[PDB]
């Protein structure tokens, strides 16, 4: 209901960034707070009453503004600051209170090549009629990465899905998991299972493979 | 956890959603409790609140379909949402205002970690847990073929192993069921014990799976 700006931003480690929050009505008794929400976690109160930091929040965070215009400043952007930030305002005492739309903060860092691991289907899963082969790309930057599956050096398509973690709080990297799904018969029909990774941090595509058995 | 949230997880349309937020520890504070929800990929939406005087406030959209109450003998706050539809699918949070304000969002200093609610016609299904066995090194667990998405819980060594753990977002498979992976990187000295504890509450599925070389 309140307007935040920008919708998303990016900067490097150590940069100073600002997020703006604007409302139509003036804030009542400085009731303006800033929350930080990391992936899969509840929002966390960073600043309350416009400019007061909650205990434990690094002094790199600061809040300013008045009336209808407020600012959250991060003076030395760190990897652990990757989150969506929300302002929240109260305008009277009867129920006129709301959140801003949120501002995503991404952090740019140096290129980092992923560590590739591969996992064959477990025997427990092979007891059923399905087989899942997992390829893990660990701690890479930037997010862009190509994962291709090869079964007896035949390229697969439409039978794999991937999921990516959010930027890591310590090293700003992403991790990715790609799962290839086959039937038990198709899995037992072939020998070499490989996953090839294309990323900026690698001089050439990196393939991890295994032989069934 | 200080604000323990409980809910059914997966609900069918037109049912009544009943959620609880239990204060797990004693606090000499005369606090208020506010209910907020977050649809997937969206922002925070105020549902309502209850003050230290038990004064109960409702947002405009919620006043005709939500009831908020408190059971002081259990320190347990209740939210009931009637005639749910798929539009009510969201993560539901409770949060504490330490000033005792029931209609304020600017100073929510303590949050529950949220309870997922998926409103759909599709049947609940418990997942299968398979080991991603190592060939540093990496191991993990594959939680496959479940519905609805969350509340799902994945811990390692019952909470002891946290460093280097990447639990990936769940992907919706072409079968209409969700799959998730949780990996951890460890030194190549693996002897020691690596068990993953997965808990799919909507299906009452509690599985402790040991991952071995």
């Amino acid at each position: 209901q309140m307007t935040q700006s920008p919708s998303s931003l990016s900067a490097s480690v150590g940069d100073r960034v600002t997020i703006t929050c604007q409302s139509i009505k003036s804030v009542y008794n400085n009731r303006l707070g800033w929350y930080q929400q990391k992936c899969g976690k509840a929002p966390k109160l960073l600043i309350y009453e416009t400019s007061i930091l909650t205990s434990g929040v690094p002094s790199r965070f600061s809040g300013s503004g008045s009336g209808t215009d407020f600012t959250l400043t991060i003076s030395s952007l760190q990897c652990e600051d990757f989150a969506t930030y929300y302002c929240a305002g109260g305008f009277d005492r009867s129920g006129d209170t709301t959140f801003g739309q949120g501002t995503k903060v991404e952090i740019k860092r140096t290129v980092a090549a992923p560590s590739v691991f591969i996992f064959p289907p477990s025997d427990e899963q092979l007891k059923s009629g399905t087989a899942s082969v997992v390829c893990l790309l660990n701690n890479f930057y930037p997010r862009e990465a190509k994962v291709q599956w090869k079964v007896d050096n035949a390229l697969q398509s439409g039978n794999s899905q991937e999921s990516v973690t959010c930027q890591d709080s310590k090293d700003c990297t992403y991790s990715l998991s790609s799962t290839l799904t086959l039937s038990k018969a198709d899995y037992e029909k072939h020998k070499v299972y490989a996953c090839e990774v294309t990323h900026q941090g690698l001089s050439s595509p990196v393939t991890k493979s295994f032989n069934r058995g | 956890v200080q604000l323990v949230e409980s809910g059914p997880g997966c609900v069918k349309p037109s049912e009544t959603l009943s959620l609880t937020c239990t204060v797990s520890r004693f606090s000499l504070i005369g606090y208020a409790i506010t209910w907020i929800r977050q649809p997937p990929g969206k922002g925070l939406e105020w549902i309502g609140g209850i003050s230290s005087a038990a004064t109960t406030f409702y947002s405009s959209w919620a006043k005709s379909r939500v009831t908020i109450s408190v059971d002081t003998s259990k320190n347990q706050f209740s939210l009931k949402l009637s005639s749910v539809t798929a539009a009510d699918t969201a993560v539901y949070y409770c949060a504490r205002d330490p000033r005792g304000y029931g209609a304020a969002l600017d100073r929510l200093d303590l949050w529950g970690q949220g309870t997922c609610v998926t409103v759909s016609s599709f049947s609940t299904k418990g997942p299968s847990v398979f080991p991603l066995a190592p060939s540093t090194a990496a191991l993990g667990c594959l939680v496959k073929d479940y519905f609805c998405e969350c509340p799902v819980t994945v811990s390692w060594n019952s909470g002891a192993l946290t460093s280097g753990v990447h639990t990936f977002p769940a992907v919706l498979q072409s079968s209409g069921l969700y799959s998730l992976s949780s990996v951890v990187t460890v030194p190549s000295s693996s002897l020691q014990t690596y068990i993953c504890n997965v808990n799919h509450k909507p299906s009452n599925t509690k599985v402790d799976k040991k991952v071995e070389p």
